RNA sequence: UUCAACCAUCAAGCCCUGGGCUUGUGUUGGGGACCCGCGGCUGCUCGCGGGCCCUGAAAAGCAGUGGCGGGCGUGCCAGCCG
């Protein structure tokens, strides 16, 4: 995948979305995110995976201060709320707007209208890995029909009977928790579903073309090596698109077959 | 390989009866029930649909 | 707001009758 | 008459048990345990009910001895919502065999009033007395399977039946699934 | 005599064909019933139609379970008249609605082998798709040199 | 009246009030003791400790018989455990005073005769097997007899331990009883010749041998080093059969 | 019969709306005289 | 008992220098007592009212449905003043009311209110205005049916 | 003739000393515009999966695809696979 074509596509689609928005103008340009669309030669996963995978970016996403971050932890929520009040830096303290444990989530948000209100009150949801398996039932199809706001897995376990939440929270150190939270809020999300098409966030409209190209190439790199099964001979096509623009091709293969054994005369 | 013979519980019970601390009675497996008549409640009689 | 909250808080158009001013 | 809420509750229980059994089957993966049949859901899926038939846990308050192998651990994990299982001690095994011990000869239930019955029924295996049977059961010998087949399932009692305002209450409340370990001994003391 | 058709809605999850049959068989003999279900995942649409042999018994059951609060759902039971009961209401009734994995159909259809002429027409069609996409990109101010697919 | 209050609380759904009213009922299933206290009845029925020792034949036969039954509604398991504990305390008194005189193996059981304060005490203990409860006996009035006899034997044990100047009740190790110590779960402590027949010997009891009568007789006639198989229970002097210190071994295998 | 089928429908409606405890026991009195019950003194 | 531990905890809090509101939370209980419930209905604070069907004398609750209808309060008549007393830890409660519930039970309270409105009030809206009683005795009905049958035959 | 609760509030396996990686399948139903990628359809379109909004746990025919076993060729399976 050549990067000159990637950057040329970046200026092309940026000029296109600018001339489309020109037809507040600056606000209409802003909050328009950029989608990286991968087409594969096979379904990327054999079943619906509801835990999104994280890709680390040199230029993090969600750096704006207006976002709302909702954190879901294990019991109790008291330890984490006092942690938010005392020992996080001010930027993360302002970014995190709600901390709620799994027990209170199941107690207060069993209603579909409650789930939709929680969906609309926040932009990005982070969730501890100790409880993320029970969250599809607790949050329903509201949080999982659309892959935009699926809970991002974070590790809050202190890495090594029934645990009493009031006595101990099994707490892992808080500055490295801060590092984990900023890593998760900066990482992009990839969602595995039984599909030949997947979509990954790489940037926004007002971002500049060379950081867009760097994000695109690195997201392609870890996406191919780590999560796409059978790697490049399973990779079929790569596209970059906006919410209202068409596909912009970046890499189109010469073969249409995963392997030569599929070729039967 | 010794086979114990008799029942010590029955021996103690017979000892009590013989010594006269209590009298010999037979087991009553079923007691006579009270004679009653089944009737329907007024609310279920006056239920209309 | 919530539909459940609106249902709970739904009342009539008659003004409330108060026996005395409440602190 | 049967209620619609009962129908819905039964359907949800059946689909939850089906999901749990599917999870166990897709997840797959030598001590002595005492297993007591308790009250669970009314409708039992075919594989757990067949495992209950094999383990001779048809009636409530029946207790059996099981050697922990891979297959037996899988069977216990399958029938966990209907059983309470743990590690019995020497006193529990001794009191169960001496007080409530019954033998299976020719398909009938005969109490172990002597070592002689053990002598004609397990004397070919070296088990000639009740304490030989206790040794085999506790130490899990080579003849543990035949010893457990000889032993009838134990019919435990319901202590709540002694007190009138709670006469109909079941002694063991369902919900605490999994191994109770050494805490099964308290139930053995209370019910034996 | 006259059949009686009852439309029921606000069905809670779990209150399905067998539960409806076993419950309303206590009210009376059921000749037909159909729960409206989705084609794509097999899930119900929380409504059903039950056609009893007797319209009086259907009316009694509807008045009994109208506004019944069941598992957080206020059940709706109405009697549709013989004038506008639909003649096409009970095809697909009294039988299981199977769940077909169209996802797995797409997977096995995409992973199954084919014939050489079929991949030739695939190469051709994907070439016209690339050509049309390039024509759309020409007004976009973008040029992409797509390598030609080699034919097997 | 308290049971009526408990029924009212359960019918009104006050589970905390029901439990609080139930803890005042003094249930035998949760205390191990009789529901009704017979302490004033004991002094009325037995004016003298000699009369108590003379009725100890019936008391000991009764409690040694009900030490080995399964739990019933009339006699709960905790009450049976208290029966066994009182019998073990009496046996410990006989061991430390060397009051056991004669023993006999009959076809019905084991007869024991001891001598306490000049009174001959003879009682019968069943062989440790599955005892059959038949319908020809009145088991509930037998349980009433059991309650009266444990109420008597507790005070008898207390008076005997105080007369020999030992603390009562003896220290009881629940962990050792859990592992199966039986008579070895008790540790007797101070407050604040046929008796030495087996003093110099070391005994090993095999598993097919009757452990409780053999241990009781040997310890009452002077044996201080008795071991047995591991399945016979905790508290043995030694467990391995190949111990060179063993002098005598009791076996009953062909 | 239509009458019995309708009676089944009414019985099902009654059980659905009121429960299944439809009956009560009443003492059989072989005598006509009512006496004051003997209580604890 | 629970009030005793609550007062003990508040006593410890005021001993170590904190307000009772710092250690105690806002309670949510079922409102009961006839004067209290009538005041809540008049002040439109009650969200749901349950009235016992067997209050003697009946004048204590005979105006409560009309008061609830004027003030727009969802009301329901239920069987058992003793049944309400089991809720309110008494022998007898003539009327109980919900003003507010917790956030975990907003949905359940709203669904119960809607179920009451659609299944009790709409069904008794026209039957509440009719006159009751007037039932003849068994022998009176038999005599009247025989008389009407004889009149129809003759 | 209980509408309760009950998944992992963490386990197992890698790297071999860094605290990182893999698995543990777990979603109410509809409606409205609208940018798409892929698979059939001559093609329209039909499916698969994404994107943007609305909703009391809301509802008024439009039922659609190849089979293993089981039940009596089958508008039967509180049994499954493709």
């Amino acid at each position: 995948v050549d990067p000159d074509q990637t950057l040329k596509a970046c200026k092309a689609l940026l000029a296109h979305i600018k001339k489309a928005a020109a037809a507040d103008e600056e606000s209409t340009v802003a909050e328009t995110p950029i989608w990286l669309t991968l087409t594969t030669k096979k379904h990327i996963h054999d079943s619906h995976r509801l835990q999104p995978g994280k890709i680390i970016l040199p230029h993090p996403l969600n750096t704006s201060e207006e976002i709302s971050v909702c954190l879901i932890t294990a019991d109790p929520q008291r330890f984490y709320k006092n942690a938010v009040a005392d020992e996080f830096p001010e930027d993360l303290r302002a970014k995190i707007g709600r901390v709620i444990d799994i027990s209170h989530l199941k107690a207060k948000f069993k209603a579909y209208e409650a789930q939709r209100k929680l969906f609309s009150e926040h932009d990005v949801f982070l969730a501890d890995t100790r409880i993320i398996n029970r969250l599809p039932k607790a949050l329903g199809k509201t949080f999982y029909k659309t892959t935009t706001k699926r809970p991002i897995p974070v590790v809050l376990m202190a890495q090594r009977e029934k645990r009493d939440p009031l006595e101990n929270a099994n707490a892992r150190p808080i500055p490295e928790i801060v590092a984990e939270i900023r890593k998760a809020i900066g990482a992009a999300l990839v969602h595995l579903s039984p599909s030949t098409n997947t979509a990954i966030k790489v940037g926004y409209a007002n971002w500049e073309p060379e950081k867009l190209a760097a994000n695109i190439e690195t997201v392609i790199r870890e996406l191919v090596e780590r999560f796409v099964p059978q790697k490049w001979q399973n990779v079929r096509n790569f596209y970059v698109k906006g919410p209202e623009t068409a596909a912009l091709p970046i890499y189109q293969t010469d073969e249409l077959w995963l392997d030569e054994s599929k070729v039967v005369p | 390989r010794l086979k114990p013979e008799g029942n010590l519980l029955k021996d103690r019970y017979r000892s009590m009866i013989v010594r006269g601390k209590l009298e010999a009675r037979r087991k009553i497996p079923f007691r006579k029930q009270a004679k009653t008549k089944l009737t329907e409640k007024w609310t279920f009689k006056d239920f209309r649909i | 707001g919530l539909k459940a909250d609106e249902i709970i808080a739904q009342r009539s158009a008659l003004p409330a009758v108060s026996v005395r001013k409440r602190a | 008459f049967k209620r619609a809420e009962k129908y819905v509750k039964e359907y949800r229980e059946q689909e939850r048990e089906k999901i749990r059994l599917a999870r166990i089957a897709k997840q797959q993966g030598a001590k002595l345990v005492f297993v007591i049949r308790i009250k669970g859901i009314n409708k039992i899926p075919p594989k757990p009910r067949k495992i209950l038939q094999l383990l001779r846990l048809r009636q409530i308050n029946n207790g059996v001895f099981v050697k922990v192998t891979k297959a037996t651990a899988e069977m216990i994990k399958i029938v966990e919502p209907w059983v309470a299982y743990g590690y019995p001690n020497l006193k529990s095994v001794r009191e169960l065999i001496y007080k409530r011990g019954y033998g299976k000869v020719n398909g009938q239930r005969i109490p172990l009033t002597d070592n002689a019955i053990i002598e004609e029924n397990l004397g070919k295996y070296g088990i000639i007395c009740i304490e030989d049977l206790i040794h085999e059961i506790f130490t899990v010998g080579p003849n543990f399977k035949q010893a457990a087949n000889f032993l009838w399932p134990f019919k435990l009692s319901n202590p709540n039946g002694g007190f009138r305002p709670r006469k109909f209450k079941h002694f063991i409340e369902g919900g605490d699934l999994g191994n109770r370990e050494e805490h099964i001994n308290a139930l053995i003391r209370a019910m034996n | 005599s006259q059949p009686g058709v009852m439309y029921i809605a606000r069905l809670p999850h779990g209150f399905y064909e067998h539960e409806l049959r076993g419950y309303f068989s206590q009210f009376g003999e059921i000749t037909r019933l159909r729960v409206v279900r989705n084609k794509k995942t097999g899930a119900s649409r929380h409504r059903a139609f039950i056609e009893f042999a007797d319209a009086e018994v259907a009316d009694i059951a509807a008045r009994t379970m109208d506004k019944y609060l069941l598992f957080g759902h206020i059940l709706t039971c109405k009697i549709v008249p013989p004038a506008q009961v639909h003649p096409d209401l009970f095809k697909g009734a009294n039988r299981r609605f199977k769940v077909v994995p169209w996802n797995k159909m797409a997977g096995r259809q995409l992973e199954r082998p084919l014939s050489e002429s079929q991949w030739q027409v695939k190469v051709a069609k994907e070439e016209q798709r690339r050509a049309a996409r390039a024509e759309k990109l020409k007004e976009m101010g973008y040029e992409f040199e797509a390598p030609a697919l080699k034919v097997p | 009246a308290l049971e009526k209050k408990i029924s009212r609380a359960l019918g009104r759904g006050d589970v905390s009030n029901a439990a609080r009213l139930e803890r005042n009922a003094n249930l035998p299933e949760k205390t191990g003791k009789p529901r009704y206290t017979l302490n004033h009845i004991i002094r009325e029925r037995y004016p003298t400790f000699q009369d108590a020792l003379r009725d100890l034949d019936d008391c000991l036969s009764m409690l040694f018989l009900f030490a080995n039954l399964p739990s019933t509604t009339a006699v709960p398991a905790k009450m049976i455990a208290r029966c066994e504990r009182l019998c073990h305390e009496f046996q410990h008194y006989l061991i430390v005073t060397h009051s056991l005189r004669k023993s006999f193996l009959s076809i019905k059981g084991i007869y024991y005769q001891a001598n306490i304060q000049g009174e001959d005490i003879l009682w019968l203990v069943p062989y440790k097997f599955n005892q059959r409860i038949v319908g020809d006996v009145d088991f509930r009035i037998m349980g009433t007899f059991v309650e009266f006899y444990m109420t008597l034997l507790g005070f008898v044990n207390y008076r005997l331990y105080t007369s020999i100047g030992l603390k009562y009740p003896p220290k009881f190790d629940q962990v050792k009883d859990d592992q199966g110590a039986e008579l070895a779960a008790f540790s007797l402590e101070g407050l604040n010749d046929p008796s030495q027949l087996f003093a110099n010997f070391t005994f090993f009891l095999s598993r097919e041998t009757p452990r409780q009568p053999l241990e009781f007789i040997l310890r009452a006639f002077g044996c201080k080093r008795i071991g047995w198989d591991a399945v016979l229970g905790e508290g043995a002097f030694t467990t391995d059969e190949s111990d060179p210190r063993i002098t005598h071994q009791i076996i009953d295998r062909p | 019969s239509k009458a019995a089928k309708g009676a089944q429908a009414k019985k099902a409606a009654q059980a659905a709306l009121k429960g299944v405890h439809s009956h009560k026991k009443t003492k059989v009195r072989k005598s006509t005289t009512f006496h004051r019950p003997k209580t604890l003194v | 008992q629970e009030k005793k531990e609550r007062l003990l905890r508040e006593a410890t809090a005021i001993k170590e220098g904190k307000k009772k509101e710092d250690v105690s939370k806002k309670p949510y209980t079922v409102k009961y007592g006839l004067n209290h419930v009538v005041g809540l209905i008049e002040n439109k604070k009650a969200s749901l009212v349950l009235i016992a069907n067997d209050v003697d004398p009946i004048e204590l609750v005979v105006f409560l449905p009309a008061l609830c209808r004027k003030m727009g309060i969802p009301y329901a008549i239920i069987k058992g003043k003793a049944r309400l007393g089991t809720l309110v830890h008494k022998k007898t409660a003539a009327v109980v009311a919900i003003t507010e519930v917790r956030s975990e039970d907003k949905n359940e309270l709203a669904k119960l209110i809607s179920a009451v409105k659609e299944g009790y009030l709409e069904k008794v809206e026209d039957t509440r205005k009719r006159w009751g009683g007037g039932i003849m005795g068994f022998k009176a009905q038999k005599r009247e049916e025989k008389r009407k049958k004889s009149l129809e035959t003759a």
